[PDB]
């Protein structure tokens, strides 16, 4: 039984841990898009 | 003007969404992290 659950636990923790990356990847994304976003932001304050 | 002025208030609208949308994430990868922790520690028991 304790195998069974550690396999179990292994199979949700690897897939886990690969989803995280995942979510890393996409927040490093979206952080680069939101400074894009500012740089643009703060130009357009300044012509305003 | 009035277009500029409509544009940076989606602007802002937008650096809400964003604002308010990275405490989400921080949120969901501080929940993250205490899953893999706990999921780490459950590891280590069943390998004793």
């Amino acid at each position: 039984t304790i195998n069974q659950m550690e396999i179990s636990l292994k199979e949700e923790e690897i897939q886990l841990n690969e989803a995280t990356e995942k979510t890393n990847q996409l927040l490093a994304n979206l952080d680069k898009e939101s400074k894009k976003a500012n740089q643009k932001g703060e130009e357009v304050a300044a012509t305003n | 003007l009035e277009k500029a002025r409509e544009d940076l208030a989606q602007i802002q609208a937008y650096i809400k969404n964003l604002k308010d949308v990275y405490t989400k994430q921080m949120e969901e990868k501080n929940e993250l992290e205490m899953k893999a922790a706990k999921t780490k520690k459950k590891i280590n028991t069943a390998r004793t």
